[PDB]
């Protein structure tokens, strides 16, 4: 929503290897990839994301909902 | 004709019993090994349950090797080996300078020791505060050499096989090959691991640690509990066993190894299937002769789905009964497939199939008969023990009934 | 050559002498020294000097994909595998199939990986805030599995421990599985990474007043085949591998018994030994190993190959570097043809191992 998005983009990109918003999936992807991104977000923000919410972390944008939800943003 | 190899001794240190009698009673009861963690501090993990061995007393089983020469996994390995040789009724005359193989499988070895060293460093802010006694005993090769030292057997090839969650079956298989080569007539084989912070955090981080219980092949399964212990099997030439009037638990028929050469962590249905086929071929056994399968069956989403598929790929629409001993033990890592193998031996000897416990509803993607929640009496003659690990390592073992 | 004898038909090495077979045979012919100082990037270390692989950066050797979190131990093994299997252009020189085994010897895998994992578990805000991408690389069997993925090797895939004897445990394992029909060829070797955690653990283990450890690293690999089907000219036949555990804290006695057994099984006398390479550990144990062999083999056998101590203590790499040294000295001397080499290693966890080769 603000400069958090730019830090989120940067985390994702480093963990899945691309550099353009947008799906997960048809675009590198690997269940390990998605775990590396959930793990990076958790550490960034000292939050806990429930790992049963991995099947919903698709676009550079559906993961924002998750991050923000679990973060109480 | 190839050499016959039999199982004359079982040494068991597990979360559901110490020694063969207690372990057998456990298996027949669907006893669970789940209990609170006592070995490290779980604050911040959000859960506190594992399948520890509750009341280990090393000084009871270990008489020659100083206790501080070994971490916990080594102590489990030596204790179980002493128990196995006693269960086999072997004397000094049967051992001593006798040429033998000792092969122990491990995933984590003395990882707890590695964590305690790191604590000493962090607490002081200084690597110089680390204990030399710990630093000297962290290398996995020690898990097999200490057995030779305890039993006073210098003419031993002491190999620690570090193929992680498949290591017990690899070690038993090595023992079989070693004896069928004619180069030795006796091998002590199995696996050992100890509960540690590393394994617990690892599975937590991968989202593969159950919040409650292990439910292999269940529709709503949520992963493993970490476990520990040791299983050591005495493998012996039939000729040696009969010459000394040994009681034979069961016979080792064959095994198979395969590599997925695919993914670093994900299991592979084609790789698993190949391992099963190579094992059936080595054992000289047709698919129809298998009474049941002891599945690797960790209770993860990916494992149980893929393993079920491989089994159906090999056996077709009506596979053998397929059970998961980790439902009771949790995941004892390197020890898992060795404890599984011993369960299979005991199933053959005593005529029962151990249950998949904590079972509520079979996954539609896992169309097996899992023998839910209670053991069944059955005419058990030939049994398949599956194992697999990260790095695409697969090892499948076939046991059979002796005479 | 007895009915189904394993033969080495190829080798490769990544070592303190540099990257590749060529660099290694050059190091050996020259008896070069390899000790340098350590990148202050590694952070504080116990000792000044190291025998690192010169000019080995992971992303450089293996490219920028899936390598950023890779451990040095895996990377060394993968490059040694490229050395063994690929021609100068990067296409397969060596045909493999589903009957090609892999077995690698190690000490305790990547201590850097595991201690970095645990360090972050202990120090980050939640104890499961660990680097998920590094987890696969922490497995003791990762290197051998990575080799199988790299080169499409679906056959038997095994890792064994044992430190300094592990190359010979690996060789014996391969020999036995080949003899039982589980593989037709094998990649066999061993490997050790240098790291800060390894340096500090070795330091912690060393008695006050004993010499500071000088630590090496690298990987050596062999291609092994059955004599009577070799797709290639045999470099050496493996006639025996014998092992013991020193249970009486007398390494010399163990070495002597182990060597004698090995020669007896090989059908050979101590007198026929052309080359004998001990592991030369910088200990009283290493000195005992040397003296036991000197009491056994011709003194020319012990002077035929330069000292392993130039490489530093290479840990699990030791016995593979020792076999490779025998092969390099075999090559630069056509009088080797048909003569016996003996390789010997001792590890501080109790084990001794001896292999007897016939050079071709
Ligand atoms: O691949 P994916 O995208 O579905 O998700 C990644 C994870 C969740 C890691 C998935 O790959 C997975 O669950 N892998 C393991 C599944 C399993 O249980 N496999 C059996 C392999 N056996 C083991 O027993 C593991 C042993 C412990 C190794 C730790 C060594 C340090």
């Amino acid at each position: 929503a603000p400069e958090r998005l730019s830090r989120i983009r940067e985390i994702i990109a480093e963990n899945i290897d691309v550099d353009l918003d947008g799906f997960i999936d048809e675009l590198g992807a690997d269940s390990l990839k998605l775990i590396d991104v959930l793990s990076a977000l958790e550490m960034e923000y000292s939050i806990v994301i429930d790992m049963n919410e991995l099947p919903k972390m698709t676009n550079v944008e559906a993961t924002y909902q998750v991050t923000a939800a679990a973060a109480g943003w | 004709a190839r050499r016959r190899v039999v199982l004359t001794g079982f040494g068991v240190i597990s979360s559901i019993g110490t020694g063969v009698e207690e372990y057998t009673a456990g298996l027949r009861a669907g006893r669970s090994g789940a209990r609170p963690i006592t070995r490290f501090d779980t604050e911040g993990f959000g859960q506190n349950t594992a399948c520890e061995v509750p009341d280990f007393e090393p000084g009871r089983w270990i008489h020659h090797v100083p206790l501080d020469d070994m971490g916990r996994a080594g102590q489990y390995a030596v204790a179980a080996a002493r128990m196995a040789v006693d269960d086999a009724g072997l004397t000094e005359d049967d051992l001593g300078e006798r040429q033998a193989v000792i092969t122990v499988g491990t995933t984590d070895g003395e990882s707890h020791d590695i964590a305690v060293l790191l604590e000493q460093e962090l607490a002081a802010g200084d690597p110089e505060a680390m204990d030399p006694v710990l630093a000297r005993r962290i290398n996995a090769g020690r898990l097999s050499t200490v057995i030779a030292r305890e039993l006073r057997m210098p003419n031993v090839e002491a190999t620690t096989v570090t193929t992680a969650c498949a290591a017990g079956n690899y070690s038993v298989g090595y023992g079989l090959d070693s004896i069928r080569s004619g180069e030795v007539d006796i091998a002590l084989c199995g696996g050992a691991d100890a509960v540690c912070r590393k394994a617990f955090a690892l599975f937590k981080r991968f989202g593969a640690l159950t919040p409650d219980v292990v439910r292999p092949f269940d529709k709503d399964r949520q992963g493993i509990l970490t476990g520990e212990g040791a299983g050591i099997l005495v493998l012996e030439s039939l000729e040696s066993a009969l010459a000394r009037g040994a009681r034979i638990h069961a016979e080792v028929l064959g095994y198979g190894l395969s590599c997925d050469a695919a993914h670093p962590t994900a299991p592979n249905r084609d790789g698993i299937a190949r391992g099963i086929r190579l094992a059936l071929d080595d054992a000289g056994v047709e698919q129809e002769e298998i009474d049941f399968i002891s599945a690797h069956g960790t209770g993860t989403k990916a494992n149980d789905k893929t393993e079920s598929a491989a089994i159906v790929d090999v056996y077709g629409d009506a596979p053998p009964r397929t059970v998961a001993v980790k439902s009771m033990l949790g995941h004892s890592m390197g020890a898992a497939s060795a404890l599984g193998a011993i369960a299979c031996g005991l199933a053959i000897e005593h005529g029962f199939i151990p249950p998949t416990i904590n079972h509520r509803e079979t996954d539609p993607d896992c169309p097996l008969d899992v023998v839910p929640n209670r053991a069944v009496e059955a005419d058990v003659r030939i049994v398949q023990n599956n194992s697999s690990a990260f790095a695409g390592n697969n090892a499948v073992l076939i046991l059979g009934t002796y005479g | 050559l007895p009915p189904g004898t394993p033969v080495i038909t190829g080798w490769s090495a990544v070592s303190p002498y540099g990257i590749g077979r060529a660099e290694f045979a050059a190091g050996v012919r020259a008896g070069a020294k390899t000790a340098v100082k350590a990148d202050a990037g590694l952070g504080p270390l116990p000792s000044s000097d190291v025998c690192t692989v010169p000019g080995f950066d992971i992303q450089e050797q293996l490219g920028p994909r899936g390598t950023a979190k890779m451990d040095r131990l895996t990377a060394l093994a993968l490059v040694a595998s490229d050395g063994l299997l690929l021609d100068a252009d990067g296409n397969r020189a060596v045909a493999t199939d589903e009957l090609t085994g892999v077995v690698l010897g190690i000490t305790m895998g990547s201590l850097e990986n595991v201690t970095d994992f645990l360090r972050q578990s202990y120090t980050n805000a939640r104890p499961f805030y660990v680097d998920a991408g590094r987890i696969p690389f922490g497995s003791l069997n990762h290197a051998a599995g990575a080799t199988a993925i790299r080169h499409d090797l679906k056959g038997p895939n095994t890792t064994v421990a044992g430190g300094r004897v592990s190359g010979l445990l690996a060789l014996n394992y391969a020999r036995r599985l080949m003899g039982q029909g589980r593989a037709t060829k094998y990649l066999v070797g061993s490997a050790e990474e240098f790291s800060a955690a390894h340096a500090w653990f070795e330091h912690t283990a060393t008695a006050s007043g004993d010499p500071a450890p000088l630590l090496g690293e690298g990987c050596g690999l062999f291609l092994v085949e059955q004599a009577e089907a070799a797709e290639r000219p045999p470099l050496a036949a493996v006639l025996s591998v014998e092992t013991r555990v020193d249970i009486d804290d007398d390494p010399g006695a163990a070495v002597t018994a182990c060597a004698r057994r090995a020669l007896r099984r090989a059908g050979v006398d101590a007198g026929e030994v052309w080359a004998a390479v001990p592991c030369a550990a910088p200990t009283a144990a290493g000195r005992a190993e040397h003296e036991a062999l000197a009491a056994l083999v011709p003194a020319d056998a012990l002077s035929r190959v330069p000292s392993m101590e130039l490489l530093g203590d290479t840990g699990a790499a030791s016995a593979s570097f020792q076999i490779a040294a025998v092969l390099a000295a075999a090559e630069a001397d056509a009088d080797s043809r048909g003569r016996i080499a003996l390789v010997c290693a001792v590890d501080r966890d109790g084990a001794v191992a001896v292999a007897v080769l016939r050079l071709i």
